[PDB]
RNA sequence: UUGCUGGUUAUCCACUUCUUAGAGGGACUAUCGGUUUCAAGCCGAUGGAAGUUUGAGGCAAUAACAGGUCUGUGAUGCCCUUAGACGUUCUGGGCCGCACGCGCGCUACACUGACGGAGCCAGCGAGUCUAACCUUGGCCGAGAGGUCUUGGUAAUCUUGUGAAACUCCGUCGUGCUGGGGAUAGAGCAUUGUAAUUAUUGCUCUUCAACGAGGAAUUCCUAGUAAGCGCAAGUCAUCAGCUUG
């Protein structure tokens, strides 16, 4: 057969990747988490706080196995959503960039991410490697 | 409670004052050959089959 | 080089070209199955070709559809007809002229636009108004 | 298309009426593998009013 | 999730921070009845307070709620850092407060008093009972008074 | 039934239903018919669908209306009150489960018990404000068949909708009992109540 | 040395608009009377082959309310 | 409506007036027969008066039309 | 791949059944974080092998302070949902005995779950680092 | 706050005996038997899937659909 | 076991379906039927990318209005002023001032929802020469923002503008409630010579009326109404506006 990510759907995928990072433990989770809002046009800090940096790692590490290279800005405005701006209309606000970049470095620091030429951070070899095991791993849980 | 129907098959026109009521010729669908005149409210053509409330007041025009 | 055909789908601004050449029978949408269409609801939107008309004729056949533009849901309706539209210039081109007739008449026999593109094009606005219709609310003091 | 929206009228007075002016503006580019007397022929010649013509050479 | 047995320790409304908390609702949503903590400031005292936020607020056995009262009521020492507090940099003190429930409006009468003995603008016009953040009031606030 | 397994493997539920049977989400389209004469021709099962979305053309002409699919047709009026303007999805949704509570409750195949709320909450005699004098006094009119289809399902999607707001049930559970109970018509409906009060008062003004 | 700039006689100098109205306003502010001005105008275009002229002098003339003659001759379109 | 204004109908009568050979009653041959003979400044005026000339055939093959 | 993990950990039951255990107490402490990231491994037969080894193989340490609590502990290295719950068991163990390389090592893990996790309370905040303090004035 | 929310022991029984019994079981009707708010609807209707009772026939969050076993 | 999914502004070859824009084609209500002074036409079906003038515009007659503009003009007559100026410039204020009435709007009154993760999809644009515009990427910061470089005078780079509603999984559970975010306080930044009469952005706090709106009244017939955002105009900064 052989199973890429992309064979996977998407919420599937980010559960047992994230539920992977949780409890395997490599984590440099940034310590301002269960602080953090995770955008300025957000109200409240992520629901699921123990977690919740697992969920964004493991969907930035599919996010960046399907491109050529994503940098910060792109992951600001990816997870940033519309802003309510009180009484006048709203607006796409991009997300926090700490957070991001944190989650680079995170991904990063455990081998997963490289920083590409042409700017950006690319999925490395130890990253596809990973990746595409688990994406076996989730279609073969199903069976 | 007599519920009646009746073929459309004839469009005469259209009545009422603001011009939303059809002026139908309807033939009976049980007992046939006897015809008559109704008045009806919404979007009518030929060959529908009306339901009939009450069936003997032959309505001619509306203002 | 294996007899292969290129088609593509519309609706108002999503474009999908389907390559459709010779295989095992996988359909794959942007790198990934047919099975993972999302949004969810018109999965079965998508379905319809590949079980309007059996889902042998898929069986020897690989489709892959890249879509762009439009948004979630016209995106389905693009690579619907994409995918019909492929079958039959592949049955057009390859197998014959009468078994691409008995899928053109099963497909127009249902035809949620499958084989014509939708031709409606958004109205170009106007002064005055917010929309192409309509008008701003004025006051007669 | 160079498009500039501006009111029909100088005061403010009337209905509101806009107006859309635009200037379309086309472009192409050939390239040649000429010698170099033969750039200097083609560049100087085909002048026209209201053509522009840039001419570059070293395609790195 | 999964359902409890939960005997009697279930409290209706219990007193903290001089005023009243309905035990009827969840802790973090609870807490914004005292005036000073809202939505944000509850989220977090109720997460270094090591509370378990799926938790009914009258559930809250004492040593709970007394870490609230004790992280709420003295924030820089338990590292909500100086930008969570609504009393940075006093005036006075030119240390971080964060005013709690009969207190914050207190301190805001304090505040009104300091611009209006110093006859600033802002004070004033506060003092007048009219706009003071610039608005136009030519057309708003009319049934205000 | 002789599963076709292709490199992309399409799930053996998917051929089960949708090669030989075009099925809807997934309930039958051979059954159900129309209880009623005429309101047959203007409610459409069979045609059958396999979702109740399609960017159908049936506005540009008068009576191309009637060719839409019912269970499409009321699911077009659900999206309305402002806000919910667009999203057929939403409605799409609403539709699913609305029929799936009504596969719960009274087991009874669900578009026989959306079609027969059709049949049973479309007004049979209306009125119309005719002039008579400046204090118009109303006439009364009969109606067409497709204006009956027409009001029954406003009745029944406005019954929906005042039910829904303010209150714990969802709009699919207020759609199934109103639609329950418009379909072997129970008068603590919406719609049976808003039908009999207006062929009572065409009753009056006759 | 690097613009030059180039005379050049127009041909059938009749059908230009520009020529001709700076020709009326110059005949004007010498102090013609109007209709002759304008007639002149009218009649050295139609002379060159055109299909139509209009001249249209807007303004008051001797009087203090402000009127408009429109001295026309053969056809011209107005809209497309 | 599909009235056709006067220049449709009377180049159409003008074209059946002397070239009622040539002008068979096909709508696109008499397209290309007005291409040919005549001189319409637009595509869309000659594909109206072309559909003009075919329906004056139409009517002249049952019999005479008043005025041609 | 899996099938040659599967076959490197039926080698290390090989070795952990051949060799003695004072000797291998080396290997105990080199070999309790590698055996934790296959024990924790997405593949659960991976999983249970990797879990069924690091069992054994803490099974063969003689330490009688530590004999009851060892399928905890492994445990404790296969999920950190444990890890509040083991630190307060942790704390209740009559350490009489001197703790050198392999007792420390099958626990200091434990310790740097339970100070780096951000769902630890801070009673077992303070309980780890009580903990930590006095192992380091233990030895 | 209308005596609707807790976990109250009673209630444990009357969800073991009166969910059976009812045709079309979901968080609404959990709630609308004049009891339960929502949020303990939801955990009951999970924990009544748990084991026994229920059998889920349609699944997508903010609309349970849940029915009598057999 | 052939295979599947990717990377590499040139490692080459071919192609033009998708994209672009030149030249052309195509629809004329064609064909058939009905009906009609059997004329102009009208009505239905088939074929078609298209069968409302195919959709939307641009242009748009005569005669007028004591319509609006002397505050667009070095368009301009007559009157007024012209050095203690009605010219021009500088400083500070005002055009924002608030018992009230009216008009265009924005946000709402919630569960067809709010919040939190996750999915993840456009189109029209516009951008730095005597200059500091659009800004990717890397580090710092909760954020707003800061700093070092890079690409672009632009189908090349910003930018696939990874837009928003929406879709999925959850927390809330009908409670002026976690709907609503007015008002007011404190703090940090950005633009600017200068921010107080709070320019604006961000963080915390405060948590108002509003439970579908009386008489009245507006806009709208299909990719239309409505919901939803994005770009441009204005612009050092500021959009709840308009143009698309």
């Amino acid at each position: 057969p052989g199973v890429s990510v992309r064979d996977v759907a998407a919420q599937d995928f980010i559960n047992a990747y994230a539920s992977f990072l949780q409890r395997q433990g490599k984590l440099e989770v940034p310590g301002y988490v269960d602080i953090v809002k995770t955008s300025s046009g957000n109200e409240m800090p992520p629901q699921d706080a123990e977690g919740w940096f697992y969920k964004r790692a493991a969907s930035v590490a599919r996010h960046i196995y399907m491109r050529k290279q994503v940098g910060v800005g792109k992951l600001n405005k990816l997870y940033g959503g519309a802003k309510s701006r009180g009484v006048r209309p709203y607006k796409h606000i991009d997300a926090s960039g700490s957070i991001n970049r944190k989650v680079l470095q995170a991904l990063e620091k455990i081998g997963i991410v490289e920083i590409s030429p042409k700017g950006g951070r690319r999925i490395s070899e130890n990253g596809q490697r990973d990746l595409d095991r688990i994406a076996a791993q989730t279609l073969e849980e199903d069976e | 409670t007599p519920v009646t129907l009746a073929k459309v098959i004839k469009v005469l026109g259209r009545t009422g004052s603001r011009g939303g009521v059809t002026q139908v010729r309807v033939e009976f669908l049980e007992d046939t050959s006897r015809t008559i005149v109704r008045n009806v409210k919404g979007p009518v053509r030929e060959n529908d089959i009306l339901v009939l409330m009450e069936s003997e007041r032959e309505a001619r025009r509306l203002r | 080089a294996v007899p292969s055909v290129q088609t593509f789908g519309k609706k108002k601004s999503a474009t999908a070209v389907a390559h459709v050449k010779a295989g095992k029978g996988l359909i794959k949408v942007n790198g990934s199955p047919i099975t993972l269409v999302e949004p969810e609801i018109l999965r079965f939107k998508v379905y319809e070709p590949l079980l309007l008309v059996g889902l042998d004729k898929f069986s020897n056949i690989d489709i892959r559809v890249r879509v762009t533009g439009g948004g979630h849901v016209s995106q389905v309706y693009a690579i619907r007809q994409a995918i019909a539209k492929g079958l039959v210039a592949y049955h057009q081109k390859y197998v014959d002229e009468q078994s691409k007739n008995e899928l053109k008449k099963a497909f127009t026999s249902y035809d949620r636009t499958l084989l014509i593109a939708d031709s409606r094009r958004p109205e170009p606005k106007k002064f005055g108004g917010k929309g192409a219709r309509s008008r701003f609310q004025k006051s007669y003091r | 298309v160079l498009k500039i929206s501006t009111r029909k009228t100088p005061n403010g007075e009337g209905s509101k009426t806009w107006e859309t002016y635009e200037m379309r503006i086309h472009k192409r580019y050939i390239d040649l593998e000429a010698p170099v007397q033969i750039v200097k022929r083609i560049t100087q010649i085909t002048i026209e009013p209201g053509v522009d013509v840039e001419v570059v050479v070293a395609s790195n | 999730s999964l359902v409890v047995q939960e005997q009697g320790s279930f409290q209706h409304i219990l007193r903290l921070l001089n005023t009243n908390v309905d035990g009827n609702i969840k802790i973090v949503y609870a807490l914004t009845t005292i005036k000073g903590v809202g939505r944000r400031y509850s989220n977090l005292v109720c997460k270094k307070a090591d509370v378990d936020l799926h938790k009914r607020a009258g559930e809250l056995t004492q040593e709970e709620l007394e870490r609230i009262v004790q992280i709420m009521q003295n924030p820089t020492h338990y590292k909500i850092p100086a930008w969570f507090l609504n009393r940075q940099n006093d005036i006075t003190d030119g240390k971080d407060y964060h005013t709690l429930a009969n207190n914050v409006e207190s301190k805001l009468r304090d505040d009104l008093e300091r611009l209006k003995k110093i006859r600033a603008h802002r004070g004033i016009r506060h003092f007048w009972g009219l706009r003071v953040r610039g608005q136009h009031t030519k057309t708003t606030g009319r049934r205000r008074a | 039934f002789t599963p076709v397994v292709l490199a992309t493997p399409i799930p053996e539920e998917v051929q089960q239903a949708q090669t030989e049977i075009k099925l809807f989400n997934k309930w039958s389209f051979e059954e159900v018919e129309v209880k009623d004469a005429s309101l047959v021709d203007y409610v459409q099962v069979r045609q059958p669908i396999f979702v109740a979305h399609t960017a159908g053309r049936y506005a540009n002409k008068r009576f191309r209306k009637a060719q839409c699919p019912i269970i499409e047709r009321l699911t077009n009026s659900l999206m309305m009150n402002g806000r919910n303007n667009g999203k057929k999805l939403k409605a799409v949704r609403i539709i699913k489960h609305t029929l799936d509570i009504i596969n719960v409750l009274t087991d009874q195949n669900p578009i026989q018990v959306v079609v027969d709320a059709i049949t049973n909450t479309g007004p049979r005699e209306d009125t119309t404000r005719v002039g008579g004098g400046g204090a118009a006094r109303r006439q009364a009119v009969d109606v067409s068949p497709l204006r009956r289809v027409n009001q029954a399902i406003a009745l029944l999607t406005i019954g929906a909708r005042e039910a829904a707001f303010r209150n714990i049930k969802t709009i699919a559970e207020t759609l199934a009992e109103e639609l329950i109970n418009a379909a072997k018509g129970s008068s603590t409906s919406y719609a049976i109540k808003k039908k009999d009060e207006l062929e009572r008062v065409a009753k009056s003004n006759r | 040395g690097t613009i030059v700039l180039y005379a050049e006689r127009v041909q059938d100098r009749g059908l230009s608009a520009v020529a001709q109205a700076e020709s009326m306003k110059f005949k004007l502010l010498n102090g013609l009377a109007i209709r002759r001005a304008a007639y002149g105008v009218v009649r050295y275009v139609m002379e060159s082959g055109a299909k139509g002229c209009e001249v249209v002098v807007s303004g008051k003339l001797r009087a203090a309310r402000a009127k408009a003659m429109k001295f026309a001759d053969g056809f011209l379109i107005h809209s497309g | 409506g599909r009235v056709r204004t006067k220049t449709v109908k009377r180049a159409s009568k003008a074209l059946i007036e002397r070239y009622y050979p040539k002008l068979t009653l096909d709508f696109q041959t008499n397209k290309r027969l007005c291409d040919e003979i005549a001189t319409i400044q637009s595509k869309r005026l000659r594909n109206k008066i072309a559909g003009y000339t075919t329906h004056l055939m139409k009517r002249i093959q049952k019999g005479p039309v008043r005025g041609i | 791949k899996w099938q040659a993990k599967m076959a490197a950990l039926s080698v290390v039951d090989r070795i952990r059944e051949d060799s003695a255990n004072d000797l291998l107490e080396l290997t105990f402490k080199d070999a309790v974080p590698v055996l934790t990231d296959v024990a924790t491994d997405f593949k659960p037969e991976l999983a249970k092998q990797g879990y069924k080894t690091l069992l054994d193989y803490v099974s063969i340490l003689d330490n009688l302070d530590l004999s009851p609590r060892y399928k905890l502990i492994v445990d404790t290295l296969q999920d950190p949902s444990k890890v509040p719950e083991s630190v307060k068991s942790l704390s209740s163990v009559t350490f009489v005995a001197e703790v050198t390389e392999p007792s420390l090592s099958l626990l200091v893990p434990i310790l740097n779950r339970s100070l780096n996790l951000s769902s630890s309370s801070q009673e077992q905040l303070r309980q780890t680092v009580i903990v930590v303090e006095n192992l380091t004035r233990l030895v | 706050a209308q005596h609707a929310v807790i976990l109250d022991q009673e209630k444990y029984d009357r969800i073991l005996k009166e969910v059976p019994t009812y045709r079309y079981v979901s968080v609404s009707v959990l709630v609308d038997r004049l009891k339960i708010g929502g949020s303990l609807a939801r955990i009951a209707l999970r924990h009544l899937e748990k084991e026994g009772i229920i059998k889920p026939i349609s699944k997508h969050s903010k609309q349970a659909i849940y029915t009598r076993a057999t």
